[PDB]
DNA sequence: ATCGAGAATCCCGGTGCCGAGGCCGCTCAATTGGTCGTAGACAGCTCTAGCACCGCTTAAACGCACGTACGCGCTGTCCCCCGCGTTTTAACCGCCAAGGGGATTACTCCCTAGTCTCCAGGCACGTGTCAGATATATACATCCTGTGCA
DNA sequence: TGCACAGGATGTATATATCTGACACGTGCCTGGAGACTAGGGAGTAATCCCCTTGGCGGTTAAAACGCGGGGGACAGCGCGTACGTGCGTTTAAGCGGTGCTAGAGCTGTCTACGACCAATTGAGCGGCCTCGGCACCGGGATTCTCGAT
């Protein structure tokens, strides 16, 4: 018939467009869909997994690893604000919370203040 | 600046000026690997007061228009004329910088005044300005460094390089600098008393590979003994009969400006 | 299945609480703290088990399984991944 | 027996893309194919209000576009704005 | 310097002064991922408390898990905020009525 | 002229007779109410719809709105909606 | 021709439309069938809320000396119960105002 | 035609008073005003996003009340008494 | 003799007792909807308001700053003290979410 | 611990008045009756995890002694906020245009839903391999203590 | 009593070597997305229509702003008692590995009954229109806290 071509590969995009528009017509979310919904969605989709995915992988190396586990997750999601922001209320499971200490908790004044040893 | 000074000076005896001066451009010659260390005493020629220092008593406004000194002058062009393997300052001045030295050359261990680094991917920034942030905090600019495939920029605060007592030391700097020293042929220090460390022990660590060690201060370093030659004069006109007796003279300091890297092989007689 | 109840809140040991505070940050603990978190923990497990148990009981098995308890806790405006999907 | 989708090759393509050395574990995968469907259904649900709300019942480009700049803040929003023109119009223009 | 660089110049095992194996704790759960909470106690938990809205249930071993991980999320962030309260009134000793307040203020009580 | 528009006014009218025979309702209280009354439908709609898409089921039943309902409203509330709710099931199925 | 055509509302004994709630049902995108008890079943628990509320509203409103009910009673009652406080939890009611309430240790001492 | 600029100041320090004497507050500290304003145009900013998002979603040019509703409900701050 | 005078503290509790009571707006009417007018200029130019768009703006704003308000007396409540300050306003919305 | 001025609040009874409540005509949405095709109820199997019990190792919970750091109560001061007058300042109220734009119909066309075939992208499965954990083995910068001199 | 070293002791860094279970990758199916094609209705323009938003003016006071005197409470020190952190010896039950049994979780067929859909029918409900009283204001006194004498 045709070369069939698969729709992600025409807009120039990694994640599935088909799958996307199926899932669209299939979840109840309106009467009939348009025809460049699925594409941009799409795009959206795959735009916000590699901002996190590469901030996941800039945490790994980071710490002498060539693998990205739910930590590294969890540190790339906390040290950015707007991707924290956008994922306000979600618990990573194995993630485990950012290194945090109140400066008042720090023993402190053991220290030369430099006032010609009195 | 107030009750009194407790520091003895001897000057040298003008005498024994040309006499270890000649015989410290001696060792100047067959030396192939020369590591300098620079102090606060340094600048004193520019006028640039502010640790023992601090003990006796921010000067910002006299920090931006700040004219680097005629030795500071006279090490550029060592670079630029070859024989010069690297340089370590614990200044905060920032004068090396903006003399034209390359920064690939210098180990600014104490950090500078004038430079901002990120704190997500740890990239330099080299501003005109004067930084207002003292203590390793914010600055209020943020990282531009771009990413690809169109995604965000780094956008991290950006920090300043000025340390802390008690503070963690820059790795990148403190390794060059340990490298360095044990890649050391002579080690030539300059106005500084050789008492904060672990940048104080740099030097030593030059004969202890068998090495040479040259100290110029006017006043006394905890580390006098272990030596090869002590100087005592003022670094102002030392370095006068020091460049005179190799040759040469400063270009310029044709106002502020930064070097990144160095400049292929040597121009001028090595 | 025979055995029916005991005093099972003394499960949560008191190491268990300071291991949790100080993962939380908390650098001096009091002594009525252990008797009031243990009375936390349980109303917010009993908040989130009868939801998932609702979700059991309506697909008429007698198993809770890991979607019911990821969405009785989605329910409670707190999601988690790493289990479901 | 049953096969079960999931977003997971289309994820290690992307991480190949934008780090060519780096791999990622199950857990991992797992919580980032979590993280995809929750976005798609919040974006869904948005647009899917949005047009009832203008007694329409197409979900067309802009729906999406308007639910987007709803849900995510700031830059995200406007690089995800970006990147989903930039999809369209190629999608549009190649036929 | 390969050790403690930094920068400067310069009875029984002294039993520690009270307050620094605590932030050696805190630095060492912080850094940490694994969970905090003995597992058969709190199935045990789990399961009385389940026993009381319909008998004779059965549990995946990922409920279990999952709901192990949401409780002690949910216990760290109220620890948090709990120790946040506690120094907004000038200490350092966190109180049941730091607890009271910050589970007041968030909207549970 | 203008388009009809959809309101709860005479039926929560109806009830407040049922309740309390002689008092009144101003305008303000009525659309607060008629607010409340499409608030509650919506979120009870949204979780049987969500109740029907898990179990990969097509249909909105009864008991789905019973599960969405106790999943809801809180203790008493639950019990005596579900109370009146099969109450109302029971008497629909009966006299049809 | 027919018969005498009772509503579907008079058949279950309620007073709200169990028809318009079934077409809002239909007409809104929930599922893609509808149920035939699902309607009945909503409506009954629509009106069970809507008693109580009136309910305790006209209860305040004979307690504040009027016969007529304005959004301040109903704010009264949604907030005096914790049923209806905890349902409507964060949901804020125009012209409504607040509870009258005073913390015990801003009240004068020494007597 | 019509720029405003010094409209934050409009809510002055006898409104925030009484809006605080009917949260409850017996004794008013003197720097509280500000703070008040600041988070007071952030909340206002955060909505007025959304309502004219939702306005111009529509092709329309003027701001109807069931848009303000629509993002109050969005933000999980549902509001009764205005339709919708 | 002197003047009658009340006591610092009587007059803010009737202050408490009379708003308490009452349901109508605090805020003035004319400078929060140039307020709003403000705000709304930075997002499209030549915008039209309807008069029950700012009365629900106003509605919202008001019960926003009242419920900051309880939260924040409460924060000062527990710091010994009866006065509130802005570290209370900002402790309140750091537990609450908004940081 | 008790009296008495004094400002503030709560009955008391008129009085307009605008909004709540009842009536009526009529489009339009709910109802009744019949057809039908599929979604879901009901059995029946398969086998997969869920539960119960036993030994062993040892990591962790537990109980106790002790000391010091921290929480709580007084005490003073001085500074910032509250209460009351007096004067500006601008909000609020009526009234009036002048459009700009939200609603409402008519009409058409192009965009999306059905359906039909088919073949390749994606999933289940087996496999060799490599990243992360542990475990010694040299190398080096500091730090502490013993043995002679003004 | 304070220097001057020398050498052992202490903690940190880099380099190999082994192990093991999860992962990247190759292969065989298979069913779901893509390519064609057609039908119909959702929505995009175009043109009126009126309504409600905005801008202006003006008089009236309500309220904000400013000033000033006190007073009480926020904050900084002290001082004391106890309770909580830290370390050590017991014990105890968690964690792991193993075996065994079976309850019910998934999945497949078969059939039926129950919602979707389509026409006629008709009455509950909405918009428009009146009409009267619940209520918000008017003062006038009658209590009622409140704070200063005593």
């Amino acid at each position: 018939r045709a070369k069939a071509k698969t729709r992600s590969s025409r807009a120039g995009l990694q994640f599935p467009v088909g799958r996307v528009h199926r899932l669209l017509r299939k979840g109840n979310y309106s009467e009939r869909v348009g025809a460049g919904a699925p594409v941009y969605l799409a795009a959206v989709l795959e735009y916000l997994t590699a901002e996190i995915l590469e901030l996941a992988g800039n945490a790994a190396r980071d710490n002498k690893k060539t693998r990205i586990i739910p930590r590294h997750l969890q540190l790339a999601i906390r040290n950015d604000e707007e991707l924290n922001k956008l994922l306000g209320r979600v618990t990573i499971a194995q993630g485990g919370v950012l290194p945090n200490i109140q400066a008042v908790l720090l023993p402190k004044k053991t220290e030369s203040h430099h006032k010609a040893k009195g | 600046d107030k009750g009194k000074c407790g520091l003895p000076e001897i000057f040298d005896p003008p005498e024994e000026l040309e006499r270890k001066v000649w015989e410290l451009a001696r060792l100047v010659w067959q030396s192939s690997n020369v590591v300098f260390h620079t102090g606060a005493g340094i600048s004193t020629a520019s006028g640039i007061p502010d640790v023992w220092t601090m003990e006796e008593r921010k000067f910002d406004t006299t920090f931006e228009s700040a004219r680097p000194t005629q030795t500071h002058m006279a090490l550029v062009q060592l670079e630029r004329v070859g024989l010069l393997r690297f340089l370590v300052s614990q200044n905060v001045d920032g004068l090396h910088v903006r003399s034209g030295f390359p920064r690939d050359k210098l180990a600014e261990l104490h950090g500078n005044m004038f430079v901002e680094e990120c704190a997500k991917c740890k990239t330099q920034y080299v501003r005109d300005t004067v930084v207002g942030t003292m203590g390793l905090k914010a600055t209020g600019r943020l990282c531009t460094v771009a990413k690809a495939r169109g995604l965000r920029a780094c956008r991290g605060e950006l920090r300043d390089t000025i340390l802390d007592w008690e503070d963690s030391l820059p790795d990148r700097d403190l390794a060059l600098a340990d490298e360095a020293s044990r890649n050391a042929d002579l080690s030539i220090t300059l106005g500084t008393s050789l008492q904060i460390r672990p940048s104080g022990n740099l030097p030593l660590a030059t004969k202890r590979r068998g090495g040479r060690l040259v100290i110029v201060n006017l006043q006394p370093t905890k580390h006098d003994r272990h030596a090869d030659l002590r100087i005592h004069g003022y670094v102002d006109e030392v370095m006068t009969r020091l460049m005179k007796h190799l040759g040469l003279e400063i270009p310029a300091w044709d106002g502020p400006r930064v070097l990144e890297r160095a400049l292929p092989p040597l121009p001028r007689p090595p | 299945h025979r055995k029916v109840l005991r005093d099972n809140i003394q499960g949560i040991t008191k190491p268990a609480i300071r291991r949790l505070a100080r993962r939380g940050g908390v650098k001096r603990i009091s002594g009525l703290i252990y008797e009031e978190t243990r009375g936390v923990l349980k109303v917010f497990l009993e908040n989130v088990i009868r939801d998932a148990v609702t979700y059991t009981e309506h697909a008429k098995r007698k198993t809770v399984t890991a979607m019911d308890v990821v969405y009785a806790l989605k329910r409670q405006g707190r999601t988690l991944y790493g289990f479901g999907g | 027996r049953s096969r079960k989708e999931s977003y997971s090759i289309y994820v290690y393509k992307v991480l190949k893309q934008v780090h060519p050395d780096t791999g990622i574990s199950s857990k991992a995968m797992g919580i980032m194919n979590s993280f995809v469907n929750d976005i798609f259904e919040r974006i869904a649900g948005e647009a899917s209000r949005l047009a009832h709300y203008n007694k329409r019942s197409t979900i067309t480009s802009r729906e999406i576009q308007t639910a987007v700049r709803l849900l995510l803040p700031g830059e995200l929003a406007k690089h995800a704005v970006s990147e989903g023109t930039k999809a369209v119009t190629k999608y549009t223009s190649a036929k | 310097t390969k050790q403690t660089a930094r920068k400067s110049t310069g009875k029984k095992p002294h039993r520690y002064r009270p307050g620094t194996v605590a932030l050696r704790e805190i630095r060492r759960y912080q850094k940490s991922t694994e969970l905090l909470i003995r597992k058969l106690p709190f199935q045990r938990l789990v399961r009385e408390i389940a026993q009381d809205f319909k008998t004779d249930l059965r549990f995946q071993s990922s409920a279990v898990m999952a709901l192990q991980e949401a409780s002690e999320a949910y216990l760290v962030a109220l620890f948090e905020d709990t120790n946040l309260c506690a120094i907004h009134a000038k200490r350092v000793t966190i109180m049941p009525k730091d607890i009271q307040l910050a589970r007041r203020i968030r909207g549970e009580r």
